[PDB]
């Protein structure tokens, strides 16, 4: 099966069942929310394409990654220059991860997303400054995954929208995003409304001491707007 | 080189019938000999395998089904021009093929003889669809014989006949030149199982071998 | 490539397939492109994906197929077509293929003319030209 | 799934889908084209039955295995003995072709039925002898698979019935061969009309570098006339 | 009465009638010409708005100017953005040439459009360059613009799509110009399929020997196509 978005497509034979993040789909902005800016734009198309990031390794002492939306796009194609041009955003997202695994390797992601990570930084009072947050395309690393770098913990981080890719069952985990924010339109430079986060669980295995499992993070914005400009 | 680029409006796919991809008036022979009374006269074995972008062409195909349009164009030049006239008899298989220009084979009841002038336009005939077969194999998987050397590709049941040319005219004290140009024109083709083009040059006109 | 080098202008969407041929479980995935004419042929990964793409994961599906749209070149004298677009293939992941399957896969390529493609102005080929045994046919 | 034809079985689980030569599938001699020799006769049974060649290693040097028929069945069991004793023939053929690999195996392999395959020899002029083409039951081997032999191309050899058969997704390819001639019969001891070839593409793999697969060829006249004798 | 189109609009009191060349107006491709580049994209607004040249200073000693379309706007926009992506386009044109002149003024324009303006060099058997003849937004001046810089005659360039200014009785004027090629599509790059030829026939005057009018030409891209690219 095909996820085809645009002039980009997703090319597998096995994907069974996406996320649907808290059971609501995106849709565009309904005709009683907007009045605000009037009538905000819709490439329709433009941006709503699959963005497939580098490929991150997925090893044994591997402790998880993330990106944060839309900073992940926000310099990246059609999406990433309307970012610069436009002042107001609205969007949600398909997510689709994806492992490369043998049926000798061996392990559990936790690809969760989660709304409004506000992160927290180790054995300090400062926050975190604009560089620990705003990694964009190559997205950050966890340094504590169990307490998901903000004072929570990963055992219950299974009450956001999440997906488990466990290498006997799947190696594939779909999330759709709805638009999440209590504003109808936001500020993408410097506002991130999701979180996807993929974190190690099980730790990989085989026994040559060096396994490796390519984890691939494709997003698609979907149901894009952005403020008029004409 | 300049580089360049037009936008292309087609339509159709009626240029690349088989009929039209290979009806052409095609040169398939060309001699010339001296004539002073198989020397002093023209004797051709009627094959498509002459010219390499005909047989390239004709290649593309296991089988076909042709009648051919052979239209023989005649020049002569001396060694003015005197009007002369020339026999061109098509002689089957199973008829027998002069050897002189004087021979009693050219006397034919039986084979298709036309006679006709230089000063006239180009004379012009139908060999029909000779085959015992319902095709002619152009490829051929096969031996014509058994017998020491019955030789690998060649198909008894693909003769076409030969095509002999001679001056009607007796000796002259002028000597001159004749150049017969036979063209031909496969008409009314049917086509069947297409092969790969031929990548490699040929080396031979009998057979299929290549150099690389 | 061959029939259309019999006529001088040609016309039609194309009908491109790869076909994996590595071991059954070698995975990986790649990013098959397609560079429009006037277009410039991508570099890198990131600049392939920006373009009209796919990401095959060819883990479980060994053929690909992509709708070529409409190249239509043609032949002039007064120089060629040169660039009319491009097939560019990346590497997405790397390939990992299990320690009994061999390290290297190979992938092969295929191309046919769809139903619109067209073929005019019928000329000579200029592939094969010019030998042993001519003159037998006259002797 | 069995391909069960006379006295002989091909006993299998897994065989997807034949190939049927130019659509045409294999029948007897209608009755309009049959002014020749009076009613060619059937033994309707004798002959039509798989014949089991003897199996061919593929390794990484192999260059290419062809048969051609009916030359490969001109002395064996009672279609041999038929061709020996008369003078006219008409048959297709039913050719079964069988990999027997594991998943740790690849390679691809083009399974090509020629057509009147006139073999031209490699830098010479004079023609292919008589031991040079009629190999029997043997078969021979391709020197130069990538013009086929014959200064063509194996690029372009699927213009012919082909199967692959690429061993990720199938071991066994099925070509199903009509009558092939522009006479209605003709003579098996000196004229052939297909050759079955089978050139591997991608040549085959594993780590061990003596890496091997045994392919099975089994030809089955089908629908196999003779002329009279009474 | 405004010229509304896109976030551009020329916004005036007078202006009488257009001239719509050769009695067409700029449609869309049609659905049985585009046998071409398969649906060729449509912005149907980004470029199809006003672009408003710099004024050009008339004088008494002024023998003209002309800007080639689409070269006068192919660095300018979301027109020359396209022009510079895309490799195929079709556009008709609305050309609005405006006058700012008191009625102390006088002197008459022939604004004229010319379909494949090929120009030609004075006293010299070389052809024009790139230079000579691609200028951009800035255009050009008539050398000669009693021959139309061609050879042929000013005189009967009303043969072409034109309108008069008369400062006396009007000072704008305003073409619409079709799409004009023996192709559907073309390439903006390194083709004009129309030049706009502001030529005073009457020159300027008032009595203080410095008279200048200002002369400002507005180019909208009609009906803009483009090929494909998704």
């Amino acid at each position: 099966l095909q996820l085809k978005l645009g002039n980009s497509a997703i090319v597998t034979q096995e994907a069974a069942n996406y996320c649907c993040a808290y059971g609501e789909w995106p849709n565009y902005l309904p005709d009683h929310e907007a009045v605000a800016i009037d009538k905000p734009t819709q490439p329709e198309t433009a941006t709503d394409r699959f963005y497939t990031l580098k490929s991150v390794k997925w090893e044994t002492g591997s402790t998880g990654w993330w990106w944060k939306l839309p900073d992940a796009l926000n310099n990246i194609g059609m999406f990433g220059q309307n970012v610069q041009h436009h002042y107001l955003y609205r969007s949600g997202f398909l997510i689709h991860v994806q492992c490369n695994a043998t049926k000798f390797h061996q392990g559990a992601l936790l690809v969760v997303a989660i709304p409004e990570h506000q992160r927290g930084a180790h054995n300090t009072n400062t926050s975190p400054g604009f560089d620990d947050i705003m990694k964009g395309e190559e997205g950050g690393t966890f340094n504590h995954p169990y307490v998901l770098d903000d004072g929570t913990s990963l055992a219950c981080a299974t009450i956001f929208p999440h997906q488990w890719i466990n290498l006997r069952t799947n190696n594939s985990a779909t999330i759709v995003l709805p638009w999440m924010n209590a504003a109808p339109m936001d500020f993408p430079l410097r506002h991130n409304q999701w979180t996807l986060a993929i974190i190690p669980v099980v730790p990989l295995g085989t026994r040559t001491t060096s396994s490796m499992v390519p984890i691939t993070v494709s997003i698609a914005p979907m149901c894009c707007e952005f403020n008029g400009l004409r | 080189a300049i580089q360049t680029r037009t936008v292309i409006n087609q339509h159709g796919v009626s240029e690349t019938l088989v009929e039209n991809f290979l009806s052409r008036a095609a040169l398939v022979s060309k001699r010339s000999f001296e004539y002073k009374d198989d020397k002093n006269f023209f004797k051709w074995t009627i094959n498509t395998r002459s010219f390499v972008q005909l047989r390239r062409k004709l290649e593309l195909f296991t089988y076909l089904r042709f009648d051919a349009e052979i239209t023989i164009l005649t020049t002569v030049a001396v060694n003015g021009l005197p009007d002369l006239t020339l026999q061109a008899m098509f002689v089957p298989t199973g008829a027998l093929t002069p050897e002189k220009q004087d021979s009693f084979h050219w006397q034919s009841g039986s084979n298709a003889s036309v006679f006709f002038k230089i000063s006239d336009p180009p004379a012009r005939i139908t060999i029909p669809f000779m085959c015992i077969n319902s095709a002619y194999s152009v490829f051929y998987d096969g031996f014509a014989g058994f017998e020491k050397n019955g030789l690998y590709g060649i198909n008894p049941a693909d003769t076409i006949g030969n095509l002999c040319v001679r001056i009607v005219n007796e000796h002259q004290p002028v000597g001159f030149t004749v150049t017969v140009r036979v063209y031909m024109k496969p008409k009314h083709i049917k086509a069947w199982a297409p092969r790969p083009p031929r990548t490699l040059p040929y080396m031979s006109i009998a057979n299929a071998n290549y150099k690389g | 490539g061959n029939i259309s080098r019999y006529y001088t202008h040609w016309s039609g969407s194309l009908e491109m397939t790869f076909m994996f041929c590595g071991s059954f479980m070698a995975a990986g995935k790649l990013i098959l492109c397609y560079t429009p004419p006037g277009g410039s042929c991508p570099t890198t990964r990131e600049t392939a994906m920006l373009g009209t793409h796919i990401v095959w994961d060819f883990g479980l599906q060994s053929s690909v197929t992509l709708i070529i749209p409409w190249i239509s070149g043609s032949h002039y004298r007064m120089s060629t077509n040169a660039n009319v677009g491009y097939v560019t293939c990346f590497m997405q992941t790397n390939l990992i293929v299990p320690s009994e399957s061999s390290d290297t896969c190979s992938l092969i390529g295929f191309i046919a003319a769809k139903d619109d493609f067209s073929l005019r102005l019928m000329r000579d080929s200029p592939d094969i030209g010019q030998l042993h045994a001519a003159e037998a046919a006259y002797q």
